[PDB]
């Protein structure tokens, strides 16, 4: 029953604005302390890592489980799918089903 | 953990690490051989890295390329964590650099090839990596390179940008590059000095020489790569169709 939520699954944003998605571990106390973020751009399947810096920010809650990703200044070139992957701190994987974003603009 | 110990056989050490051994092992359902690196909880626990690794075991968990060691799966249990790693027969490139001590021109273009195909691909996932030392390349069946640390994003090896503390890319695996074919050529890496103050300086003012018997070619290669400023070394794709490349290299981009 362990399991991470991955929210919102589906968001559309027009250039300018801001995205917030979260990953929550749920059903076990196992730690989601080690989150590496990715993203795939529209059309491909190549999945490509996301650096944190510039117009990408985290944050970690330890009380809800969660890792936390913020990107401002949204331009039509952020449009693609994105996911949380982790090892958490019981050694074991752990990936959300991933947000698809579209950015109009 | 859905593999498990009891999903392997197990033969001898291959070798002692500094968490733990690793062994040879075949999968059971498939008789396939393979690297079971075995590491010790304890002691990943005291060198202060065991989030940092599990980290880069995440990043590694993706990598499929001929010349990056390929990362099965993992499991573990009380006190160990389990890898499941390819099996590269043939040593380290460190031993093979003790054994002969310097490399001629197409052992060198070649696993100068093989490096920047494998980098190509990382740079083509936005993965970098950190410094590039002789002991973390390991040697296939064919003896293909293989990249076999995980170290993704020992002075001499570290480029001008980082030791200055400065701002840094992509552009730091193109530094390693050319500490290597240097190394590759004439035995040692070009910095070496003495003191860790000696080795800083010359880092950061590049200050280095060749012995007389490195061809044109080489040097025009390893000057290129050995920049100060990252933005004026080459792109990958500038090495793998450089003219000393292609003249000595037994295998394509
Ligand atoms: N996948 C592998 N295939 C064959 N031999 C290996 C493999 N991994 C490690 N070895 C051998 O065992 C030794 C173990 O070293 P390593 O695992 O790199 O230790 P550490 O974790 O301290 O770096 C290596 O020097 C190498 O000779």
């Amino acid at each position: 029953m362990a399991r991470v939520d991955q929210t919102p699954r589906i968001a559309t944003k027009e250039t300018g604005e801001s995205l917030t998605i979260n990953c929550v571990l749920r059903d076990t106390a196992c730690a989601l302390d080690s989150t590496n973020w990715y993203r795939t751009k529209l059309g491909s399947t190549k999945e490509q890592t996301i650096s944190i810096g510039g117009r990408y920010s985290e944050t970690v809650d330890e009380g809800s489980n969660s890792a936390s990703l913020t990107i401002r200044d949204l331009r039509v070139e952020d449009s693609g799918t994105y996911k949380c992957k982790a090892i958490d701190s019981c050694w074991l994987r752990r990936e959300g089903a991933g947000t698809v974003l579209t950015v109009k603009g | 953990r859905q593999w498990a110990l009891e999903d392997f056989e197990i033969g001898r050490p291959l070798g002692k690490g500094k968490f733990g051994n690793v062994y040879l092992a075949r999968e059971k359902q498939s008789k396939f051989i393979l690297a079971l690196k075995v590491l010790f909880k304890a002691q990943l626990e005291k060198a202060g890295v065991e989030h940092q690794l599990r980290r880069e075991v995440e990043i590694q968990s993706h990598l499929r390329h001929p010349n990056i060691l390929r990362l099965y799966g993992y499991f573990h249990d009380a006190t160990r964590v389990y890898l499941i790693l390819e099996y590269a027969p043939l040593g380290t490139v460190y031993r093979e650099l003790q054994k002969l001590s310097k490399f001629d021109e197409q052992r060198t273009a070649t696993y100068i090839t093989e490096l920047a195909n494998a980098l190509s691909y990382c740079h083509s996932k936005r993965v970098i990596h950190r410094d590039i030392k002789p002991e973390n390349l390991l040697l296939g069946s064919a003896g293909e390179l293989k990249i076999a640390d995980f170290g993704w994003s020992t002075l001499d090896y570290l480029p001008p940008e980082m030791i200055e503390g400065r701002m840094h890319d992509e552009k730091v695996d193109l530094w390693s590059l050319g500490v290597l074919c240097y190394e590759f050529l004439v035995g040692k890496p070009p910095f070496e000095a003495n003191t860790y103050q000696e080795t800083y300086k010359r880092i950061s003012r590049v200050e280095f020489t060749f012995p007389d018997f490195v061809t044109e070619g080489a040097r025009d290669l390893i000057s290129r790569l050995l920049k100060h400023n990252p933005s004026q070394r080459p792109m990958l794709r500038e090495v793998l169709e450089h003219p000393w490349i292609t003249a000595n290299s037994s295998k394509p981009s």
